[PDB]
């Protein structure tokens, strides 16, 4: 979310939010949780 | 009596296989979630190439 | 609890989905396959087509209606009473059957 | 209390329910649940009944945790005649239990 | 003169096990913070942080698989240790037969 | 691309694991079903005696 503020200020797209709350799930001990963030940052890079 | 005990021991082991974490349903969820991530991330990779 | 987990997974996966970019059913099939203990993804796709043709439950449910309800009236992680929630449960039960 | 939980064999969510609301399990209202043998035997019977419900248990327990369970749903779960459970409930209501 | 009827016991029931699920709510996002790094640098930073998290996730999956399999390994030993006693009783009664 | 290859190795490991664990559960349900006939045979041996 700090990289997302940097994005929403280098460009002016205050509406664009890429990080979703669903990355962690306690049912499955939060396994795989980081690979959703990796995908979300790859979207934040490619849209930039 | 010995054979009847073995029936219970097989039921206890089957129950442990169903009740543990790291069971079938966790791996099914991991496969589905990872496959969806994998295809999205492939579309990003090929766009970059 | 199984149905609740299915709803959470589908809602998280389909967030940000675009109608014109791809078919809703094809995008929704993998998460349904993951939650309902299916071996193959295409089996879930066929099951969803069959369910859409049956229109299960007392309130005839389909992928578009289900997606709209999930988008609007669902708050994951909380136990709340919703008028349409019974139709959602009936549709999920039909899929498992 | 671990030795209790493992010996009883009860499922995780019904154990949570038992800890949080002893009244649902019929322990004396307003008191912490007892691990007295008198409570142990009823917990074991509850775990056995849940196991007997089989695959239906997932829905039955959820309907039990709400105030939702009815004669018809439980009769379908146990493969019994619905009229049988309805009449058993009527007879139980007529007679003085404690 | 009357030979009684040789009533004969039926097959044992199939034991049945109940498999229930557990559910836990969705997560909640932290408050975002503004910081002095141009995006390419803060992205190389975060990407490094995330790859470290993925590495903890792979270690965690390996631990989960290992500990569950080792609890099964201990279960099979306690179960064969219990099965041996009846064989000892059977062998002893074979001696008395001879 | 190297990140994508890393998702591909995780995905292969998951596929292998979940399929083997579904076989593990199959062998338990299959031995649980095989035990019943042994119980019937042992019971009829008692009647033979």
């Amino acid at each position: 979310l700090m990289a997302e503020q940097a994005y929403r200020w280098e460009l002016n797209d205050d509406s664009a939010r890429f990080i979703k709350p669903g990355a962690w799930q306690g049912t499955y001990a939060g396994l795989l949780a980081g690979e959703t963030l990796m995908l979300s940052l790859a979207q934040m890079e490619d849209a930039h | 009596t010995s054979l009847k005990t073995q029936q219970e021991q097989t039921q206890s082991q089957l129950a442990f296989l169903q009740r543990k974490f790291s069971n079938q349903a966790l791996y099914n969820w991991l496969r589905g979630r990872l496959a969806a991530i994998y295809f999205q991330f492939y579309d990003l990779a090929v766009a970059r190439c | 609890p199984e149905i609740k987990n299915l709803l959470d997974t589908v809602y998280h996966g389909l967030q940000g989905f675009d109608k014109d970019k791809a078919d809703l059913l094809h995008v929704m099939a993998p998460y349904i396959a993951a939650t309902l203990q299916l071996s193959s993804e295409n089996v879930a796709h066929s099951v969803l087509l069959w369910a859409d043709k049956l229109q299960p439950g007392d309130g005839a449910m389909t992928a578009e209606k289900f997606w709209d309800w999930l988008n609007t009236k669902y708050t994951p992680g909380s136990s709340e009473a919703v008028e349409t929630q019974e139709h959602i449960v009936q549709y999920c039960q039909a899929l498992a059957q | 209390l671990e030795m209790v939980y493992h010996s009883t064999g009860i499922n995780e969510n019904a154990f949570r329910l038992f800890v949080t609301k002893p009244e649902m399990f019929g322990a004396a209202t307003g008191a912490a649940p007892a691990h007295d043998a008198l409570s142990l035997i009823m917990l074991t019977r509850f775990a056995d009944w849940v196991n007997a419900l089989g695959e239906k248990a997932s829905s039955v327990l959820a309907a039990f945790e709400a105030n939702s369970l009815t004669a018809e749903q439980l009769a379908d779960a146990m493969n019994l005649d619905a009229n049988l459970l309805l009449q058993a409930s009527i007879q139980a209501q007529n007679h003085q239990h404690l | 003169l009357y030979l009684p009827i040789y009533a004969t016991p039926a097959d044992p029931k199939a034991l049945l096990s109940a498999a229930v699920a557990t559910s836990q709510g969705g997560g909640k996002l932290p408050e975002s913070f503004m910081s002095l790094w141009r995006f390419p640098h803060m992205l190389e930073n975060a990407r490094g942080m995330v790859s470290q998290l993925t590495q903890f996730g792979s270690t965690l999956q390996n631990i989960i698989e290992r500990q569950d399999a080792e609890a099964l390994n201990a279960l099979l030993q306690n179960q064969a240790a219990e099965l041996i006693l009846t064989n000892l009783s059977i062998q002893d009664k074979t001696i008395e037969e001879l």
